[PDB]
Order: structure tokens, then sequence, then C-alpha cells
């Protein structure tokens, strides 16, 4: 006779992450619009005919 | 903390707190332990060659076998047990460190 049994395997699967976007606002914007345009209203005309 | 050698490392923080605010009649206060150890594999391994040591000689057998039970269940019993101390001692001292499957991809070779 054999005697029984005297075998098992370990219930184990490894850990790993998979498809974790690095979605951090760190660099979120890049639109712009300037602060108006260059323009002169110091001056006078002096337009007299 | 005074006793890390006595915890397995892979279940973290190895306690289940509670408390009752009521204490046994005559016992001004009390605690249960429930604990949980490898160490039971000591109950297994003896009584597993205890039973080895009858049914590998059929000693005490046809008593039971003479209630209608027949020796496939015996070594069930013990194929199961057999199965169950390796298991607890699988457990016992187990890695928190990864377990197995150690083949990786080599380097790249001229053509």
């Amino acid at each position: 006779h054999v005697p029984g049994g005297g075998s098992v395997q370990i219930v184990y699967k490894p850990v790993d992450l998979s498809k974790v976007t690095s979605k951090c606002g760190s660099l979120g914007n890049i639109h712009h619009k300037p602060g108006g345009g260059q323009v002169e209203v110091k001056s006078e005309k002096l337009d007299f005919k | 903390n005074k006793n890390s050698s006595y915890f397995v490392e892979w279940i973290p923080n190895n306690v289940k707190t509670a408390v009752c605010d009521i204490p046994p009649r005559g016992l001004k206060m009390s605690a249960t332990f429930i604990g949980n150890s490898t160490a039971i594999q000591e109950l297994f391994k003896r009584i597993s060659e205890q039973f080895t040591a009858m049914f590998r000689r059929k000693a005490f057998l046809h008593w039971y076998t003479g209630e209608g039970m027949d020796e496939m269940e015996f070594t069930e019993a013990e194929s199961n047990m057999n199965d169950l101390v390796s298991e607890y001692q699988q457990y016992q001292d187990a890695t928190a460190d990864e377990q197995g499957e150690f083949e990786e991809e080599g380097e790249e070779d001229e053509a």
C-alpha cells in the first residue's frame, strides 16, 4: 500500500498594476490670449487747416 | 513589537481587538484568547503518523469495516490530513518575498 495524499500547492497570484494613467493636473492647461495690443493715445492731430 | 518572530509576515498587524463592558461573574476583569498559529501543525503531524501506524497494518480496523466502512475511506481521511499538514507547513514561515516562477528574458544577440 501507498499511504494517502501529502501534496498541496500554493494559493498565489502575484500583484501588479496595469493602465494606471498619470492623470495629475501638473501640466493641465496650455492656452493663452495677449493682454491687449499696443496703441498710441497721448497725441493730438493738430489739424488746423 | 517585542515578538515579531511569532507572527506571519504577509498578514499585516495580526490582531482582532474587542471589548465588553461586563465581566464574568466572580472576576473583576478577564480576557479571552483565540490564537490561530501554524503551531497546530503539531497536532496533525502526530495523529497522521499514528494513523499510518494503524492502517498500514489494518490494526483495529476490522471493528469499523465490520460496520460497513471501506479501506478507501481510511485512505481518503489520511490523504486529506497529510494534505492538510502539508498546507499548514506550506504556510509555516512562508515568505513575504515573492514565491516561485523565478525566470526571465535575456539580452539582445548579434545576428
